[PDB]
């Protein structure tokens, strides 16, 4: 007769499992706040805790308590046989989940950069006819370098913002869409452009690397 | 996130995206409330269609605000009702 | 609640003058197993609380944290206008 | 037979293996982004996961 003690130990395990799960979820939420994604191994552990449903056996044991008045006879011993093995079936899983979630050390991983990240989406008027012209070359134009020119304030930059944001709506074969502001100076502030490209290519920023060496590196990186 | 940013006492037009705040749009539920002394600044920050004017206090409420600012003995000189005193 | 068994053991002390009697063996049998039932738990609690190394976690930021709540007069009408837009 | 319990543990192992494989592939993709080549021992491990 071990059920009377094992079920008591299950209650300790259940209340401890809710404490470990609370620590993990709070730890994971601190990772999603940094725009990271919950670690796949933690996500599997969390999904097993959710699916456990320890309240199911609790109700089943609660009915056996009402049958426990004369459970010695074979009429009520039928329920006691299942519970005596069902508690151990959920106790080991609960204890295994205790020592797994208590052993986590990293809870999130930084996702790969998006194909195209959204840019400021202001309300635009009458830009459909020009955006159609720009797409007609980008989809079909023979030359791979496309130039757009116009007087100041006509809408060149806003065209890029609506063009870049439009790419994430359609389907395209391209892998990275980089928006670079060369307007910063006429002196070509090279370091900040390479920062934008490297950050957009999921590359580490080796600060002390010379500009000429990085330029050779980015040519190989962007060529892939 | 569905944020609400209370932007207190803006004195010049500034770009939200350069400070990190995304400008809320119709598609998003987020709001952005900014206060300023100048209607020109609130118009420059694209708040023209939702402008509110902060008017001065009413005649009655301006008095009981003044009453709460006086000391206990001083208030007892101007508190009494029914009778009238200079 | 370790004081519960202490009182239960305390009554057996009064019966301890003739503890070998089969009538008082009913109480002595329970105490001899109830002490072990609470001793292992007490010792397990020792090695658990002696092993903790972190005792608190920083809670997530509140949805809205309170700001200076001064006494305000006649602000209900304007605050109603602000909510009617919000 | 003992099959009823073993197959239940296989489902746990399969869903955990897909999680470990996802972590490795994301870790490897962060290496190919630096123009590195996937480590030969990792490539053997990945190829065994696919063939399973
Ligand atoms: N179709 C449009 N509808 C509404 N506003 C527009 C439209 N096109 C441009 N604008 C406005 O034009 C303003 C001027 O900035 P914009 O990005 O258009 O400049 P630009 O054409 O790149 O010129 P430059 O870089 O030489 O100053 C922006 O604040 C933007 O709101």
């Amino acid at each position: 007769l071990h059920l009377k003690s094992n079920w008591s130990d299950l209650d300790k395990a259940k209340k401890l499992l809710l404490a470990v799960e609370t620590t993990v979820r709070a730890r994971v939420t601190a990772e999603v706040d940094k725009l990271n994604i919950c670690d796949p191994q933690v996500q599997v552990w969390l999904r097993r805790v959710e699916e456990l449903q320890l309240d199911a056996i609790d109700e089943d044991y609660s009915q056996l308590r009402k049958y426990s008045c004369l459970g010695q006879c074979t009429i009520h011993a039928h329920r006691r046989a299942s519970i005596g093995r069902r508690v151990l079936e959920a106790l080991d899983e609960a204890n295994k989940l205790i020592e797994e979630g208590r052993r986590f050390k990293k809870f999130g991983f930084k996702p790969l950069p998006k194909i195209v990240d959204p840019l400021p989406q202001i309300k635009t008027f009458g830009l459909e006819t020009m955006l159609s012209q720009l797409y007609d070359l980008f989809e079909k134009g023979d030359s791979n370098i496309i130039g757009v020119w116009g007087q100041g304030g006509v809408g060149k930059t806003t065209l890029l913002h609506v063009f870049n944001n439009d790419l994430e709506k359609k389907a395209h074969d391209y892998q990275v869409v980089i928006f670079i502001e060369v307007s910063n100076s006429e002196a070509l502030n090279t370091v900040e452009i390479q920062q934008t490209i490297s950050e957009r290519l999921n590359l580490p920023w080796n600060d002390a690397e010379p500009i000429a060496k990085r330029a050779r590196f980015l040519i190989k990186a962007l060529g892939r | 996130k569905r944020f609400v940013i209370l932007l207190d006492d803006v004195r010049k037009k500034f770009c939200l995206e350069d400070v990190g705040i995304p400008t809320p749009d119709i598609n998003s539920q987020s709001k952005l409330i900014l206060t300023s002394r100048y209607r020109e600044v609130c118009f420059q920050m694209n708040a023209q269609r939702s402008l509110i004017e902060m008017q001065i206090l009413g005649n009655d409420a301006s008095w009981e605000l003044f009453l709460s600012k006086l000391s206990t003995e001083t208030s007892a000189a101007v508190e009494p009702l029914g009778s009238q005193s200079a």
